[PDB]
């Protein structure tokens, strides 16, 4: 059987519509993508062995996404308007692991992702830590493709 | 074309299965009236089938229907086959009859009843009677003995100093515990297929009486209280003869009439005339052997186990269990469960270990029961108060 | 084949027709052996398509019921078995005098348990060989032993072969005890094994090719009387 | 003075209506019986130093079993009803410690214990484990017996 | 005694009604299928020391599976089907144990299974691990079978 996936390397695109070029930023703790569709349990008058759970509404989760201080990319220069309330523009991104060699084995798409967070790290004396600061997004789809389904 | 399918009628018993209640389940010991089996016992259902296998006319037969309509669940009868004629011979054949051993092994093997009846020792009273009527008690109250859990139902006859000398006989204190007589004979509404009326003996109303009390209210309540339904009068009441008030033979119970209620049945209390010894009260005896009926069906389940100590300790949670939810559904007397009833098997108890090599396994149990209110003693006291 | 003994058990039939009462449990018993091999079982079953089943047959199928879910040292007696009938109704009066001597071994339905066997006595009654448990329990432990000791055949008459025989049975005998077949609280009032060569066998009775090896242990003897003492008062 | 009981010996005896022979099974680990009086605390107008409790209504707590997946049982086919609701039978448990010889120290004699929980192990593909389920009875009434109470 | 059920060998058949072959997936962890009755207590007028337990209503659990992220099976492509709304197809499972041969020694087949969260692993720089992704099913009844019950 072919070998199972492992995730520590990853790809992430950006396309803005303020910004003219796609760009591509390295992340260190991509979460974890959930998608939930939300049923709802029905009791019936005679029925009282059986359950009955009626399918309503996909709610999807969210992107939070990790980088040390680095110099300022094209995402961080935007989440800086988006939460100074200057533009509430929103980008596709496409999440992508790599093999071996180099190919996408799998792929997750983000449509319409909104920057609603920005967290910084801890300022401590005595610490040996390089300051990672937590970005996350609220996306409104999500489709998943590439061959490791 | 073949078939019509469509709404029929007939008169068909559907019939009904198991109610159970082997303690208070009469048995009529009646002659055939004129396909059951000789011998077996006939499961009877509603009145219905009373009628469908027994007709309607005879002894036995308006017995039935006087026991279904004074409320009877179910009863058995047991047949004896059909008798000759004559009925100064019939009934010294009956007599004969009911000494056979072949009674006992129908009687022992049985295990579906708990009332011992045979109706038709009333026609007595057409008819030595008073030898007749000595040894019609005393070979029932031997079979009763005999068996594990059976309580006969007797009678007096009709007229005094042939009752009181029948009550002023010799019965043993064992046998005396589990029986009973109701004395005044009963004149129905039934006719006699003329403008007379059908006269029958108490004890089918009393039989139904006793399982519908026992079914409605709990078997250690009492069987008196109860209005007979479909009863014209008694034949003779107490107020026309004083005897049988005589203090010297085994308790009776007295069957009589009020004013603004029916015919009532007014006693509950056995053959043994004795102030002390509580197995007078004919509901201690039924509820006690009603316990008997359960504890010894969960005992049996526990039988073939090894003598050891847990099988000891595994029967007294069980029977401290159920013991103990009889006693909170009102069964038994006492306001804690330490005077309630008690339990105490073990191998220094009940038990030695002389008793364990043979195989037993002994257990005790001590109960308190109820007292009926049979005497109001109303006082007034006036409490002057200025 | 119990003369020449191959510890097996037999489970005969009583009559085929009704026992009177009348009838004496001497001149009925005496068909069968008095051998502590077998049990008869009287009344005859009346299977539900009609057919007479034999009593013997009752009496095998609640043995297979027993050897899986309480083991050959469990009574018989009390499990049921479905879809048969007994013939004849029979009373407790009536086994009292079929229970003590040859042990006639009832066959008998209760509301409820319908249709056990009501009964787990042998065709001789003594102190040992009463109670058709200890008697299966002695046959299944010879006759495992005996599996195990045949392995052990053509092996040199010495003294460390005497050493692997009261080992493997010891083993054997200590599983068996504490699974509950064996009565006593401790190994040492349960069972022992012994060999020797002035324990158990002598050495003009080495160099015939003997091992004698004897083996006492306790079985469990069931309950068959339960006596319910009953006391009451009124309003006390 | 004399020895105070362990915890690893115990039987447990089952009594339904449904099944004739009464039965016995090995547990795991019974979890324990509570039984808790319910006071309820009253605040008197002149008094603000004492307190005041009123007894109400005795709660029992539940009978928590666990055993290993083994061979069907007496008790897991009448769990397999009653959560199939073919039936509503209760029972009599009967549990008690044993001491040194075999003998019965106390004795605990639950009634009308009802069936109401069953609850699965987890299957791992790295496990090593045996497969444990759990059972659970809600029980009408308590009463504790033996020497040892 | 036989021995009991150790759990970490286990199948799981699927049947779906858009998909023509039943086929099998193996997974890591098989969660745990509970099963609650959903008594209520009341309470008495004059009763203080007994309860009363009234059962009314079963109550299923959830089937929580969890597996690397591998090639695209029958069923991730349909979770990504139903989660996308396109269908509400439910499927009928099978799941089962082994012993040391081959042989089921216990099953457990649920009944009208649906499809209802995915949840994906942790992408993390420094992990080493496999990406592994959780479904999660609700199902109507469900009916254990087997010699091991």
């Amino acid at each position: 059987m072919s070998t199972p996936a492992v995730s520590h390397r990853f790809l992430v695109n950006f396309l803005f519509n303020n910004i003219p070029n796609p760009f591509d930023i390295a992340f260190q703790r991509i979460s974890g993508l959930s998608r939930t569709l939300e049923v709802s349990q029905h009791r019936e008058g005679g029925e009282n062995v059986r359950n009955l759970w009626l399918a309503e509404q996909v709610n999807h989760g969210s992107l939070v996404l990790e980088r040390g201080v680095m110099n300022a990319s094209p995402l961080t220069l935007q989440f800086d308007r988006v939460l100074r309330r200057e533009s509430t523009q929103w980008a596709n991104v496409v999440i992508m692991l790599l093999n071996e060699l180099s190919l996408p084995v799998t792929t997750w798409t983000l449509s319409h992702a909104l920057p609603v967070r920005w967290q910084m790290g801890d300022l401590d004396a005595g610490s040996n830590q390089v300051l990672i600061n937590t970005l996350e997004l609220r996306y409104q789809d999500m489709r998943m493709l590439g061959v490791k389904l | 074309t073949m078939v019509l399918p469509g709404v029929s009628y007939n008169e068909t018993l559907l019939t009904q299965a198991s109610n159970d209640d082997p303690v208070t389940m009469p048995l009529f010991i009646g002659y055939t009236p004129p396909p059951v089996t000789v011998m077996q016992p006939v499961s009877v259902g509603s009145l219905t089938q009373a009628n469908s296998l027994f007709g309607q006319r005879g002894t036995l037969a308006y017995s039935l229907r006087h026991f279904f309509e004074n409320g009877g669940l179910q009863c058995y009868v047991l047949p004896l086959g059909p008798g000759k004629g004559e009925p100064a011979a019939r009934l010294q054949e009956l007599i004969a009859a009911l000494q056979t051993p072949q009674m006992l092994e129908t009687l022992l093997a049985d295990d579906k009843t708990g009332l011992v009846l045979v109706p038709e020792l009333s026609e007595l009273n057409e008819v030595d009677a008073d030898a007749l009527w000595y040894q019609g008690w005393q070979v029932l109250l031997t079979l009763c003995r005999q068996a594990p859990q059976r309580f006969a139902l007797l009678e007096l006859p009709e007229d005094p100093a042939s009752a009181v000398t029948l009550t002023q006989q010799s019965f043993s204190a064992d046998q005396c515990q589990r029986g009973a007589a109701w004395w005044p004979r009963l004149e129905t509404s039934y006719q006699d297929e003329s403008s007379a009326p059908v006269v029958l003996s108490p004890l089918p109303a009393v039989a139904a009486a006793i399982q519908r009390s026992a079914h409605d209210n709990g078997v250690w309540k009492a069987p008196a209280n109860i209005a007979l339904a479909k009863t014209r009068r008694p034949t003779q009441s107490i107020l026309t003869s004083q005897a049988l008030l005589d203090n010297q033979g085994v308790s009776c119970n007295l069957i009589r009439s009020f004013v603004g209620k029916g015919v009532r049945l007014w006693g509950c209390r056995t053959l043994l005339n004795e102030e002390n010894t509580a197995w007078r009260y004919i509901q201690i005896r039924l509820l006690v052997s009603s316990v008997e009926h359960y504890l010894s069906k969960l005992a049996r389940a526990y039988l073939f186990e090894p003598n050891t100590a847990p099988t000891w300790m595994k029967l007294k949670g069980q029977v401290w269990t159920w013991l103990r939810q009889q006693w909170l559904a009102g069964a038994f007397f006492g306001t804690v469960e330490d005077e309630a009833f008690s339990l105490s098997i073990g191998l220094d108890e009940t038990m030695t270990e002389d008793d364990i090599r043979h195989g037993k396994m002994i257990l005790q149990v001590r109960l308190a029961l109820l007292a009926p209110a049979e005497f109001i003693a109303i006082s007034l006291t006036l409490d002057l108060r200025d | 084949v119990v003369g020449q003994g191959y510890r097996i058990f037999g489970l005969f039939d009583g009559p085929k027709e009704k026992i009177a009462g009348t009838a004496k449990p001497d001149e009925v018993m005496e068909e069968y052996p008095t051998s502590p091999f077998g049990a008869v079982f009287y009344p005859w079953g009346t299977l539900a398509s009609g057919a007479a089943v034999p009593p013997s047959a009752i009496a095998a199928a609640s043995i297979t019921q027993t050897d899986r879910t309480r083991g050959v040292w469990k009574a018989p007696a009390n499990q049921a078995v479905n879809g048969v009938t007994p013939a004849f109704a029979v009373s407790d009066d009536f086994q009292g005098k079929y229970n003590q001597g040859k042990a006639l071994n009832m066959i008998r339905t209760f509301s409820g348990q319908g249709t056990v066997v009501w009964g787990a006595r042998t065709l001789e009654d003594s102190d040992n060989w009463r109670y058709i448990p200890v008697r299966r329990l002695f046959n299944a432990v010879e006759r495992d032993i005996q599996k195990s000791l045949n392995k052990l055949v053509f092996e040199p008459n010495s003294q460390p072969t005497w050493q692997r025989v009261k080992a493997a049975v010891d083993s054997y005998l200590h599983s068996l005890w504490q699974q509950g077949a064996l009565a006593g609280n401790t190994p040492a009032d349960a069972w022992f094994v012994q060999v020797g060569k002035d324990l158990t066998m002598t050495q003009e009775e080495i160099n015939q090719g003997k091992m004698i090896i004897k083996i006492g242990l306790a079985a469990v003897r069931p309950a068959e009387f339960i006596i319910l003492q009953f006391s009451q008062d009124i309003a006390q």
